[PDB]
């Protein structure tokens, strides 16, 4: 049993771009006009961000028309899935697994809430696992059909050049490998050993690049002051133009390098969300015949896990 | 932000103002001619008289929502809001917390299958 | 089944006609491609009314009020301020031939796959079980029309691993063991079909004490005289 | 309801939609019907009329007298009607319709500038009759080349949408219009 970490969404923000400029300045709102629209285009692209990301958490998740739910009788032939089902004592849907990665990891700005709440994320993550075990593949095309696990599992090992009568006269031996695995994951991940590098990488570049903007206030830019107001105080009208054109055009430059770079960004997140989105038909509704695609052998089934703007595969 | 007075000295703190966003929800034109105005996290009391006060004030983790009622369904999503919150037009505006889909359930057991016997082309 | 097959084949291509020719307009990946070329070329051809601080937004009127010693400041304010809206518009056409890259070289590998052979990947050339895709075209685009297989109206059975007959197990060659009840029956595992449990359809390996679920019953030999 | 909409330029348009930031009546006002002293002169002035009663004008705070047919004030200028008098950069503007309030969209052709420079700051009439704000408007012009619908873009949240798209439908969706602030109350 291996683990796979991929990240799905990312951060969404919306930047005004009158009050970053210039807040609170109603002549700074005549020289802004002088430059058209640099306004419009750059919300548009904000806002282009900001409705695809809630676009790639429908399409990892959100691949099931029902909502599944296991038995209250878990007998499944001698394996043990209490640590990725969840159970209801805890505050929350949320399983064991995904406790343990729940810990690992203004001039403006306003960040917006996303769309499909932790709690309902956590109820699709729970009706795939539902339907994987009591129904094997069946519930991709179609109608879910119940079938044993044990007989579930003889014919996952026909796809890769097994046959059947190996797994039932080694039903308990492989049992006890596949619990003992299980268990050697939830300690190298509670450990002190930081797993979730991927994840990380994606929040920690989303904080250099508002660092960075807000940063950028309190340059002058060829200007007398960084300060607009004290500008505004200690000139002549006519002679305070050519001081604020110095941090206009200066603070512009700040605001159109963050927006390009928001956007190549954003681009390599939807590169990673359809790698998602793939192995969660190909690895989880069925078995796989691609090599190392799923896993690093060959392959019999997975189950996925939530995680902060990603997701988890447990390729067995 | 903080900052100590000159003359009496006594600590005083310093916060900025409001400073949120304006949303206005509608259906199409050719359908009706009401709307749904969200303000962007200012919590309901700091707030054109209909759609500034009133009845239908309604507290979303989205913002404050004016002009729809909030009822007790749950409803394949039409129109987002924010933190599974969805707007529709079913005759006047109601906001509604959205649905994942139809419960289900499997007769799961240990001598049980369930072969298919007719088919479809699709 | 053929002939129910095939009139089913015409039914959902008829359907299709109908949900096409009706004004549901679902062509909207089509549309957006061509929203957003004419929306940012607009905006481009909007940023020659500014004045970006100048005198005025036309450059024929700056020429003919004034001189070659005060002009060029003039000039030299539109000139960088239109300079900068170009190089706007470049990077986000660059940003977006990438996106449009990507859909063609997905549209390439569903050509190659679902049309030119039968695919095996799940949920890839369609919902289902995958039969056969045929082509067709739109303007700046490819539409397909994937034909699938759904299983449909199943019915609840009593299942058995293996048959213990002398001491022995007895596995199917590929289908499940059912049972309505009194008999047992192997019968392939997406379309009812049972049949006689013979030494033709099953195999044999090791003694029956071993296997967790076991059912006694009789195995019929093919080889009567 | 639907009164008072003018051509604020004399360039000829067709099929466009043109803003205009511009001095008009506002939709769905109330203004002050008369069964006659001198009302006050604001920045601009709406009036209509009824055979053979309404003479003409008296302006001014030098005081302006239109009959109806000029007298000075120092030049003279001898050349249901409704009339917009404005008092625009030392111009004096005069727009003009009359056809057969009613509830229709009926526009208003310019008829006359005057280049005087004077003082005015109320009215009065000389002998029923019907008596402007800073808005923005969003003018739909047509093939001929004449105004057939305007929306006030102050009115109620759904014009400010079809004002922001700059269109008369709005599909079904979620639009972010404008923002809000609070001001400072008092000095300290
Ligand atoms: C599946 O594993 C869990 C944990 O490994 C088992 O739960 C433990 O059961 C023992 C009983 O022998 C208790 O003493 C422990 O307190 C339990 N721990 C937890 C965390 O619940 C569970 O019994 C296993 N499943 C089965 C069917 O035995
Ligand atoms: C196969 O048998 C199972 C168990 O008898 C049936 O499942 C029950 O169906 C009834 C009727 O819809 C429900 O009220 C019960 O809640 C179901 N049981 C459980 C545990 O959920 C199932 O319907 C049968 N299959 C068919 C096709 O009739
Ligand atoms: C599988 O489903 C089809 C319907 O999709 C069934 O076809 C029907 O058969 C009955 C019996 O002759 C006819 O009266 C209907 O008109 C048929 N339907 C249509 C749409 O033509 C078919 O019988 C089903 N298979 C089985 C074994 O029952
Ligand atoms: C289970 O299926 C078997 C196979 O068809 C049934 O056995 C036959 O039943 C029919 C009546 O439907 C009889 O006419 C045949 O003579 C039976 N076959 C034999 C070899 O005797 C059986 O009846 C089914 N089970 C039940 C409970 O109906
Ligand atoms: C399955 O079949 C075997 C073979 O007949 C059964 O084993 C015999 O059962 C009889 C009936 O009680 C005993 O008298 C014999 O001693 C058993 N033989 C042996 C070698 O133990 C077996 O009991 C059957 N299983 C079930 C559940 O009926
Ligand atoms: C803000 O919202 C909280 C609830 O989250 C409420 O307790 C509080 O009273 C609100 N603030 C005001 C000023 O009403
Ligand atoms: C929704 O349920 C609550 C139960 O606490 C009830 O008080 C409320 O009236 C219900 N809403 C409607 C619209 O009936
Ligand atoms: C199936 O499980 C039940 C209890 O859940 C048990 O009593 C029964 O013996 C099991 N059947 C088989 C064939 O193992
Ligand atoms: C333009 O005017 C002509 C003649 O008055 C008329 O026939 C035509 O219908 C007008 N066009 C429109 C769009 O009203």
């Amino acid at each position: 049993v291996t683990t796979e970490i991929l990240p799905v969404s990312m951060t969404k923000t919306s930047v005004d771009c009158t009050m970053y400029i210039c807040g609170d300045s109603t002549e700074c709102s005549n020289l802004l006009l002088q430059y058209g629209s640099f306004c419009t285009q750059l919300n548009r692209a904000l806002t282009g961000i900001a409705v695809e990301q809630d676009k790639n958490t429908q399409e990892v998740f959100a691949q099931v028309k029902q909502i599944y739910k296991t038995p209250p009788i878990k007998d499944f032939g001698g394996f043990n899935f209490s640590q990725i089902l969840p159970d209801p004592s805890k505050p929350s849907k949320r399983s064991f697994i995904e406790d343990l990665l729940f810990n690992k990891v203004f001039n403006g700005l306003t960040v917006l809430p996303p769309l499909l709440t932790d709690e309902m994320i956590a109820q699709y993550t729970s009706a795939l696992l539902a339907g994987t075990i009591t129904s094997g593949w069946t519930f991709g095309a179609g109608a879910a059909l119940q079938i044993p696990f044990a007989m579930q599992m003889a014919y996952r090992f026909n796809g890769i050049g097994v046959t059947q009568n190996v797994l039932y006269e080694n039903q308990k031996l492989i049992a006890n490998q596949f619990n003992s695995a299980i268990g050697k994951i939830q300690d190298s991940l509670s450990s002190t050993a930081s797993a979730l590098g991927k994840l990380q990488d994606v929040v920690n570049q989303n904080a250099q690049a508002l660092n960075t903007l807000v940063k950028q206030l309190s340059s002058n830019f060829g200007a007398i002051s960084s300060v607009l107001n004290d500008i505004l105080s200690r000139l002549d009208p006519p002679e305070a133009e050519v001081q604020i054109d110095r941090l206009i055009t200066g603070r512009l430059q700040s605001l159109q390098t963050y927006v390009t770079q928001q956007l190549i960004r954003a681009a390599e997140i939807r590169a990673s969300a359809n790698l998602a989105a793939t192995k969660m038909s190909e690895c989880v509704l069925g078995q796989s015949k691609r090599v190392d695609f799923c896993g690093k052998g060959y392959h019999l089934m997975s189950f996925p896990q939530s995680a902060p703007h990603g997701v988890v595969f447990l390729h067995v | 932000d903080a900052v100590r007075d000159p003359q009496t000295l006594e600590i005083l703190d310093i916060t900025p103002c409001s400073f949120g966003g304006v949303s206005v929800i509608t259906p199409g034109t050719n359908t009706s001619n009401q709307v749904a105005v969200l303000y962007q996290d200012v919590n309901c009391t700091e707030v054109w008289r209909v759609y500034s006060t009133g009845s239908n004030v309604f507290q979303t983790r989205a913002g404050c929502l004016i002009g729809a009622e909030h009822v007790n369904n749950s409803y394949e999503c039409d129109i987002p809001i924010g933190a599974g919150i969805c707007a529709s037009y079913q005759q006047s505006i109601i906001a509604y917390t959205m649905s994942l889909g139809a419960e289900n359930s499997v007769a799961y057991s240990n001598n049980s299958i369930a072969i298919p016997t007719n088919f479809t082309i699709s | 089944n053929q002939k129910l097959i095939a009139n089913q084949f015409n039914s959902a291509i008829g359907k299709i006609q109908d949900s096409l020719s009706s004004t549901a307009s679902a062509l909207g990946k089509l549309q957006d491609v061509v929203n957003q070329n004419a929306q940012a070329l607009n905006t481009l051809v909007k940023q020659l009314s500014s004045n970006f601080g100048a005198i005025s937004s036309v450059l024929n009127d700056i020429l003919s009020r004034l001189d070659p010693p005060e002009a060029e400041v003039q000039i030299d304010r539109l000139i960088t301020g239109r300079l900068q809206s170009l190089q706007t518009y470049v990077t986000q056409q660059l940003i977006r031939a990438a996106e449009i890259r990507a859909s063609a070289n997905l549209a390439a590998t569903k050509m190659s796959e679902c049309v030119l052979g039968q695919s095996k990947r799940v949920d890839f050339c369609g919902k289902g079980y995958h039969l056969m895709s045929f082509p067709q075209s739109a303007p700046h685009g490819v539409v397909f029309l994937h034909v699938t297989y759904v299983p449909a109206q199943e019915k609840n059975f009593t299942t058995a691993p293996a048959i213990c007959h002398d001491g022995k197990a007895h596995f199917p060659r590929e289908g499940v063991f059912v049972s309505n009840g009194t008999h047992w029956f192997v019968t392939q595992r997406n379309f009812y079909e049972p049949q006689i449990i013979t030494t033709d359809n099953t195999f044999v390996s090791g003694n029956c004490d071993v296997v967790i679920g076991i059912v006694n019953n009789t195995v019929y030999d093919p080889l009567q005289p | 309801f639907t009164r008072g909409v003018y051509y604020p330029d004399k360039v000829f348009r067709s099929s466009v939609l043109h803003s205009t930031q511009d001095l008009f009546l506002p939709f769905f006002s109330n203004v002050t019907w008369f069964h006659n002293p001198v009302l006050p002169f604001n920045d601009g002035v709406y009036f209509a009329s009824t055979s053979n009663i309404i003479r003409g004008w008296i302006f001014g705070t030098q005081s302006l007298l239109i009959v109806n047919v000029v007298i000075k004030v120092t030049f003279e200028y001898v050349s249901l009607r409704e009339f917009v008098f404005k008092n625009i950069d030392g111009y004096f503007k005069i727009y003009s319709k009359h056809t057969p309030l009613p509830q229709g969209f009926s526009a208003l052709e310019p008829l006359v500038d005057l280049p005087i420079g004077i003082n005015i700051t109320r009215f009065q009439t000389l002998l029923a009759y019907y008596v402007l704000q800073p808005r923005t408007f969003l003018l739909k012009y047509n093939e001929n080349g004449t105004i057939t619908d305007a929306v006030d873009c102050a009115l109620d949240p759904l014009s400010e949408t079809k004002c922001t798209l700059k269109s008369f439908t709005v599909e079904k969706g979620i639009y972010q219009t404008s923002n809000f602030r609070v001001q400072p109350t008092e000095s300290i």
